[PDB]
């Protein structure tokens, strides 16, 4: 977990043809949008 | 040098390549199923299915493709969303074939045995962990299922009480179904397009009908609250956007950009984004919100995102909800629909000036239209958008079914009635 | 022999008492603090506080309290409303003394000691554990969260989340605001009243005003849907019934009863139920169905609940409805109202024909009304509503916001815009 | 977990004063209506 307490957040969904798109990869994995 | 060239088969899978000059290539089979395939019988098993990727299969045992792979410090994701699956796969020019003969056994010849696909079953749990530390990812997903009543309500990770109950004959089944010659987009970023073809028509032959997990869309207005002990708190706002890759789709996402707030410069604050100065003014020190937007095939989802503290969550929300009411009041200056414009133009071309982004592009397009658009063409679409066009999109959210998610302490969240 | 005797104090803590023939004594004192009492900050506080009953207190230490009831074979229960809380106190004639010191201590000297309170913690997980284990809790509490708000939509177990994050502060502050004077209504079942006021007089004369938690209350139609892989699929339908002790209650309950299945009889299936009925000759062989009625202060919860099986889920879910509609579309003959109400008439009488019964009977009414209001009456104010009044009121759920929850496959449930 | 297959389950909630009322005893616990 990492403390969001200032200006900085900055996140919020929106991409042009990919939305939401999860990765599970055989090495590295993640969640995007 | 060379474009892309796609080719539609008689089975009607499409196929693209792209000889470039530097040294790495990359394969990506996107088939068609997403999450929205599963029904209330089926829920979670994409899930596992993207998670059961190094499983023995018909002519690689499970060890050889993990072992085979780093052979050749290759990489194999399985990537997937809603509406598609993307299996991508990474290595060296040299070594395409070694690696490509491991995606089609992967893809095509599955093997899901009772012990394998049964030891795996605890990893759903781990990942689904893994990504529920996001709030993003359990509010966002609990959007969706709030706002769809059947297909696309459906979320990327399995339900809790599913997890061990995910069986082979599932995943075999909807491999049989979804993975098939009519869904599937070939892709290569470093190979030929001649071999490429050859192998396509050799290994990606199967057949099976669109449907059979149970398509169609539908959309309806909806509230799920997760209540929490977190300080802050976050929400979704968000009613029925344009349809994919359609003129009111595109709209959509220009207006997005007037509001929307991803921000371009680090530590800084945005200057151009009217939700963030609105919100901003009628809010306190510490926020956070964005414009959010969404579009699948059949069916969007277009309004905004918030992380408020507790007793600012309404504060915030309503905020943000009369500035997209402005602009649906008409009040939007020619002005900041430019640069809105070029700011999503910028976006998208960055987009795709990577490998793995230009793959993600091209597949995707590959699934929708059936055809490859150059990002010329598809920046003109954007400039197409009309300033009132913008404003008729966002009345169109105030005039349409609302359907909010939030999570944490829920003092001050307000309701459907309270907005 | 004697008959009850009700007495409100200065503090306004009401009072009764029936020196019974038997044997069997029980108090059991009614603190007014139900789960709707807390806030997004402190719900699941008076869950760990019903299960801390135990502890040590000012006068009695957890040791002696446990050791102490039971040297006697004495039973010390408390029940936990949504909107109240009684804490009640069995034993022998004798030995009355020994336990009223015992429930004091309990009540108004709580010790929620840091090392103690946090050893029970982990009891939390599993009572909710075993209560969840019942389809009906579960899906029940999703419909209170689905179709209240803020206050009553609050759940009666801890929110995983907080399990561990109960603070004794928490407790003690939760005691202090609502186990008071006011909100309390001493009852005894086989005790003096006489010296039952005594000691009523003695240790229960404390200050604190109702909503210290936030009361108020709200009604928001919503659902919560809970896929699982149970063959078997529960869901609730049910709209704003009338409130606790008001005409239009009493009207629900008594069309309740015209559509309302508990089996009278064992291995037996209603020829009364209409439910039962229309739902039987749409549905399949094997289903379970039956009618809801919920009342509360300041709202109610009236309509059906039903137990298909996954294709089922629908055609139940409707014909159950349309069933209900009926009645709202004028469709009622006399002959139905007047055997519904002889069958209520039964079972209040049934209810309150035990100790037990009574005792919540009495002390339930003490908390709403401030006296006792006797069977007869009580039998009197059902038999007043007309046959009309129920068709009246069935009027209402049809044309009154939708609220439901259901569990398990839910391919075939019904959502809001499909009844 | 009982099974409930049968036309012998009719369980829907609905009494007079009490609603969905909740009890927690050291001697005994449940949940009725």
């Amino acid at each position: 977990k990492r403390s969001v307490l200032c200006r900085e957040s900055l996140r919020g969904q929106a991409a042009g043809r990919p939305l939401v798109a999860s990765v599970s990869l055989n090495v590295p994995a993640s969640v995007r949008y | 040098p060379q474009d892309l060239e796609f080719t539609r088969l008689p089975n009607g899978l499409v196929i693209a390549s792209l000889e470039n000059y530097a040294p790495a290539s990359r394969i990506g089979l996107f088939i068609k199923a997403g999450s929205r395939y599963e029904n209330s019988n089926n829920l979670g098993t994409s899930h596992l299915l993207r998670l059961a990727s190094s499983l023995t299969t018909k002519g690689a045992s499970s060890f050889k493709i993990t072992r085979g792979i780093e052979a050749v410090g290759g990489k194999l994701s399985v990537t997937s969303t809603r509406e598609n699956m993307a299996y991508t796969v990474e290595c060296l020019r040299d070594d395409v074939d070694i690696l490509m003969e491991f995606l089609l056994n992967v893809t095509t010849a599955p093997e899901f045995r009772r012990w394998e696909v049964a030891a795996l079953q605890p990893q759903l749990r781990i990942d689904k962990a893994v990504a529920l530390q996001n709030p993003q990812a359990h509010v966002i997903e609990n959007l969706h299922a709030a706002a769809y009543r059947n297909a696309l309500a459906n979320s990327l990770y399995c339900p809790d009480y599913r997890i061990g109950k995910v069986t082979p004959v599932e995943l075999h089944d909807y491999v049989q179904n979804h993975f098939t010659s009519a869904r599937m987009a070939l892709i290569g970023l470093g190979v030929s397009h001649p071999v490429l073809k050859q192998v396509a028509e050799q290994f990606l032959n199967i057949r099976g009908g669109l449907g059979l997990s149970g398509a169609k869309a539908k959309y309806h207005g909806g509230e799920i609250r997760e209540q929490n002990g977190d300080s802050l708190v976050h929400a979704a706002l968000v009613a029925e956007s344009a349809a994919i890759g359609s003129a009111e789709a595109n709209a959509f996402s220009v207006l997005q950009h007037v509001l929307g707030a991803g921000p371009h410069v680090k530590r800084g604050s945005n200057a151009t984004s009217s939700l963030y100065q609105a919100v901003a003014k009628g809010v306190h020190q510490p926020f956070d919100v964005s414009a959010f937007n969404a579009s699948y095939s059949d069916s969007g989802l277009f309004g905004f995102y918030t992380i408020s503290q507790a007793a600012s969550a309404g504060d915030v929300i309503k905020a943000a909800y009369n500035q997209v009411k402005t602009i649906a009041q008409g009040n939007l200056s020619n002005p900041d629909v430019q640069a809105a414009k070029n700011k999503l133009k910028a976006g998208y071309l960055m987009s795709v000036e990577s490998s793995e982004g230009f793959l993600d592009e091209v597949g995707s397009q590959a699934l929708a239209a059936g055809s490859y658009t150059p990002p010329s063409t598809v920046l003109q679409q954007i400039d197409a958008v009309a300033d009132a066009d913008v404003i008729n999109a966002a009345k169109k959210f105030v005039s349409g079914r609302k359907s909010m998610a939030a999570s944490g302490n829920l003092g001050h969240t307000p309701f459907i009635d309270e907005l």
